[PDB]
RNA sequence: ACCUCGAUGUCGACUCAUCUCAUCCUCGAGCUGAAGCAGGUUCGAAGGGUUCGGCUGUUCGCCGAUUAAAGAGAUACGUGAGUUGGGUUCAAACCGUCGUGAGACAGGUUGGUCCCUAUCUAUUGUGCCCGUAGGAAGAUUGAAGAGUGUUGCUUCUAGUACGAGAGGACCGAAGCGAGGACACCUCUUAUGCUCCAGUUGUAGCGCCAGCUGCACCGCUGGGUAGUAACGUGUCUAUUAGAUAAACGCUGAAAGCAUCUAAGUGUGAAACUAUCUCAAAGAUUAAUCUUCCCAUUUCGCAAGAAAGUAAGAGCCGUCAAAGACGAUGACGUUGAUAGGUUACAGGUGUAAGCAUAGUGAUAUGUUGAGCUGAGUAAUACUAAUUGCUCGAGGACU
RNA sequence: AGCGAAAUUCCUAGUCGGGUAAAUUCCGUCCCGCUUGAAUGGUGUAACCAUCUCUUGACUGUCUCGGCUAUAGACUCGGUG
RNA sequence: CAAGGAACUCUGCAAAUUAACCCCGUAAGUUAGCGAGAAGGGGUGCUUAUGUAAAAGUAAGCCGCAGUGAAGAACGAGGGG
């Protein structure tokens, strides 16, 4: 499962290094947080250097999960990391390049802006 | 978990009710007397038309 | 709880298992329960298909699975085996012994068989 | 009242294909996948070695690991999912069928290859 | 409604792709065509209903009242005999087909006997919650918590009727509705069904009509490997 | 000051929660200082639900975040023949005080047990004797029950009615959801302790190879069957009626007027059934169909010896079942289990040999070797040359 | 003198600064300190504590979330009881 | 025993990463002893040859997914009293 206050970590230059899942955006209950949810963090690590700080409380998306999840396909895709990218309140994110894999499933949820700034889409 | 009085003899007899032994199956020994029981040797240190075994 | 005794292990039935079934080869009648008799004959009927082979590589199998004794030595019980119980048993496919329902046991009330030879 | 389990391939026997090459784990496969935005097929090749290749017939499951802006990719594929393209780039010497000690490797290292 | 439905056993479980590149879980349950013993009107006993025997058998492995009325009916010699309510399409001793009865994309019902777990806790039973084993917890971990429904003179001092507690589990019918039926084999007499399907090896399997879908029929996709080389 | 102190387990936390509406949400509806959105008030309404964290022993209480909303009162402010002993009422010691002091503080700190074999009622599943109207097999209907009867978000009609502008609906449909129940074993995990392995040391197999015992199942890598879920699938109805609040029509009271007096209706997740499951010890022991018997002769032929021929019990093979009972298949003309064989499955090219090598080693013989349980044919062994109950219609 | 809401401080959920999205817990700050406080020793003190305690890393079945296997008990059976 | 990784609970109660050998390295304060084993890390098999008294050791090759391969193994940092 998913504990609270579980720590992950960011997938683009938007000048943080590790943050903190706070709460699971929706209905509390679900207790279920899997690829492509949008939940309620607080940054745990952001660099000064950076244009973000710690402490503060946003809403960020997952993009690997280290258990993954089985897919209606049959396929199982999983990955070894747990990340997240940070979206400025919108549908726009705030990193100039986002690295790393993302998932093509959530073309229906908007996002497509930074699908083409993401290394590559499955 | 303790009790507040003792049992009735009569109670306990109806208790007592349910206790009986199984019946035990009968089978006809061919070869020597003590008709003996189904799935058993017969009597006469033997299975039935095999003999193989002793009383010692 | 505390100390106690383990009563029965998977490995303390399949060493007894293979202390009975090298008597059995020694002897050829076995005296025992009934569960106990019923899940060694399977064993016997696979060693005994497997000696049937006549390959030394059989024996190094069948070595794993015999406990020594006086009267008949891992070698010689092996021999033995291979010379005049394995040849019998070739057109036979399974079925190479009988269990027969003994009398209960005095102590415990175990359900006694013995288990010995047939074609 | 006769019955032989055999049916659970009968069913299945329109969907097994045999171009399947030789692979179980410790092969350098490439993965061509069809994939259709309501138009343009696209190709998406996932490259790497498989790791585990378990199930049974139709339910036979192998996974291919990729290694990207170095983020590994793990994905379970089946045999008989279609737009799908299978092929063998590479095989090396197989000691073992599972393998779990390759999903944290680094690279630097070709993995044993035979002619 | 009119009720249509068949027996079977379920013989496995597997998943078939479909179209647009998806996989639907598949419940293979193999059919038969049953012999119908009798078909009871309201007019001839009070209520509609199909008496159907079926499971086929030798005649000296059946009953005399068994046969004596399967001969009075010039049927089979069968195992067991059940009734269907509110069925009246089809007369006595009469085989049936899959596709006369169902469609290929609707959605019936399945009544399957569960997995038989003997003597079960009421904590799988119900799907309870367990006490933890930290911070000091003694022997009970996995326990009752709390029972009491009436302290004092009188409250309760008493456990009331049906209270959900430990005791038998599976090795009984239930019933799911809602699944997509998939597809037919007259010729080996199959069916495969999507979901979840009660029933170990040998079970009972009965499709009937489903309550809620009585006629809604959806355009189940199918998938067909054409790459051999 | 009332029964109870020859003891009426009391604080808190978790678990069972249940009940009730003086309903918080979901819902119906009335009214408005109710343009829409957003409201407020009020009646009905318990079918369903009403979040998680940090702090203090803490329900109290504070804070933060979140949901349609994050109700309240009760059960010894329920729950130690459930758990904790956490502060509070243990000894120990101390802080400040009080008292000249024995010690105390309705001040505080440091820590400091939680005993219990279920006799009875009751409850869960569960078999046993009887009997259901001659004896059994079933098929049952259902008098009377149980469960469920949660809910939100995005889009379309819709920037539309409304409103003016700005802003912004009412219904239904589609998708997305949360929640919990039930069921499942193909996908995924976990276990997988007589499965496959690499595998070190020690002690042995007289030595090497190769094995065994033990070192956690020696370690470690996997994993068949099976078991579970962290894996998958259904569910959130609809309909008819009675309807609450409420809205009515006609219509008198009191020629008008008037939902009321008769009559005639609509209308709430509440109620009845429609949904799922069981069910005749359901003494009303119900109904149906079939089967078997009526064998001289003696008390109601009342067993008179044959006491079913239908079938069942004892016994065994058994596992799908299985606490034990019980369910189910089979019992020699037996395919019930086991064995054998063929297949699968995964583990992973077996040993031995040969080649190369000075040597760890590498390749061919080989996807070979093996396999508790997966699939099926063969009677190969055991399911015995076995026993018992089981009807003459009680009465018309 | 020294020191200080200090185990001693009712006001208190002291004030402030920090932690904390969230801290009747915690560290330092001011000193009316109801009765702090100098051999009842005041003040700090280096290392250490089966000393009290806080924040915290690695790590985890304490929590999601229990389930699986092994035995032992239980269950069944003969004896004792 | 996956995924988290103290989110349960006043409370890491309990389990639990680490140790054994070698190569290093090690802050501040210090009353000069410490601190400290600080912390933080890395390496450990077989064969061949060289090593001396065996070796510790050196180099080359050979395998594994791993080389205290199996038994016994150090938890850590900071603060106040």
């Amino acid at each position: 499962m998913v504990s609270f206050m579980t720590r992950l970590n960011v997938a683009d230059n938007t000048g943080a290094k590790q943050v903190g899942i706070i709460k699971v955006l929706g209905s509390t209950r679900k207790r279920y947080a899997f690829l492509g949810d949008v939940v309620v963090v607080s940054v745990k690590d952001a660099i000064p250097s950076g244009m973000v700080k710690k402490g503060q409380v946003l809403r960020a998306v997952i993009v690997r999960t280290k258990k993954g999840q089985q897919r209606k396909d049959g396929t199982h895709l999983k990955f070894d990391d747990n990340a997240c990218v940070l979206i400025k309140e919108d549908k726009s994110p705030r990193g100039t390049r986002i690295f790393g894999p993302v998932a093509r499933e959530l073309r229906e949820r908007g996002y497509n802006k930074i699908l083409s700034l993401a290394v590559e889409v499955v | 978990a303790v009790q507040q009085r003792r049992s009735s003899k009569h109670r306990r007899d109806k208790r007592r009710s349910h206790d009986a032994l199984t019946a035990q199956a009968l089978s006809v020994c061919q070869k020597c007397g003590k008709k003996k029981l189904f799935h058993r040797v017969c009597s006469c240190g033997m299975y039935g038309d095999l003999r193989v075994k002793k009383a010692y | 709880s505390y100390i106690n005794k383990p009563g029965k292990t998977s490995a303390w039935r399949v060493m007894t298992v293979r202390q009975q079934v090298s008597a059995v080869l020694a002897y050829g009648k076995i005296e025992t329960t009934l569960k106990k008799a019923k899940n060694t004959q399977k064993r016997l009927d696979k060693l005994i298909t497997l000696a049937k082979v006549d390959n030394f590589n059989n024996r190094r199998q069948v070595k794993k699975w015999l406990l020594n004794t006086n009267l008949f030595d891992v070698d010689q019980l092996m021999d033995h085996l291979f010379s005049k119980v394995a040849p019998k048993y070739e057109k036979t496919p399974g079925g190479y012994s009988r269990v027969l329902k003994l009398g209960p046991r005095r102590g415990d009330a175990t359900e006694m068989a013995i288990l010995q030879l047939t074609d | 009242k006769i019955n032989k389990q055999a049916l659970i391939d009968l069913v299945e026997q329109k969907q097994l294909k045999a171009y399947v090459p030789e692979f179980s784990a410790g092969d350098e496969v490439n993965v061509a996948i069809k994939l259709k935005e309501k138009e343009k097929v696209r190709i998406q090749n996932f490259t790497g070695t498989v790791l585990r290749r378990r199930g049974k017939g139709i339910s036979e499951t192998f996974i291919v690991r990729k290694t990207t802006d170095g983020i590994p990719i793990e994905k379970n594929f089946q045999i008989h999912n279609p737009n799908i393209s299978i092929e063998l780039k590479r095989r090396g010497k197989v000691r073992r069928a599972y393998i779990s000690y390759m999903r944290e490797r680094s690279g630097k290292a070709a993995k044993i290859k035979e002619r | 409604m009119e009720i249509r439905g068949i027996f079977g056993v379920k013989v496995g479980m597997s998943q078939v792709f479909t179209t647009n590149n998806e996989r639907l879980p598949i419940t293979v349950i193999y059919c038969e065509p049953n012999q119908v013993a009798g078909v009871k009107t309201e007019a001839k006993d009070k209520y509609s209903a199909t008496l159907l025997s079926f499971d086929t058998v030798e005649n000296k492995k059946l009953n005399k009242p068994q046969q004596g009325f399967f001969e009075k009916n010039n049927l089979k010699p069968t195992k067991h005999l059940q009734e269907i309510r509110n069925m009246t399409g089809f007369e006595m001793g009469q085989q049936i087909t899959p596709q006369n009865l169902f469609q290929v994309g609707e959605y019936v019902d399945v009544s399957a006997i569960s997995k038989g777990r003997g003597f079960t806790g009421a904590i799988k039973r119900w799907n309870f919650k367990i006490g933890p084993l930290g911070h000091g917890a003694g022997y009970p971990h996995r326990f009752q918590g709390s029972v009491q429904a009436g302290r004092g003179g009188a409250s309760a001092q008493r456990v009331f009727k049906g209270k959900k507690m430990s005791g038998h589990y599976g090795h009984e019918k239930v019933t799911v509705q809602n699944l997509r039926i998939v597809g037919f084999d007259e010729a080996n007499m199959l069916v495969l069904v999507s979901g979840a399907i009660a029933g170990p090896e040998g079970g009972v399997v009965l499709i009937r009509t489903a309550k809620k879908k009585p006629g809604v029929v959806k355009p189940i996709e199918l998938a067909v490997q054409t790459e051999k080389a």
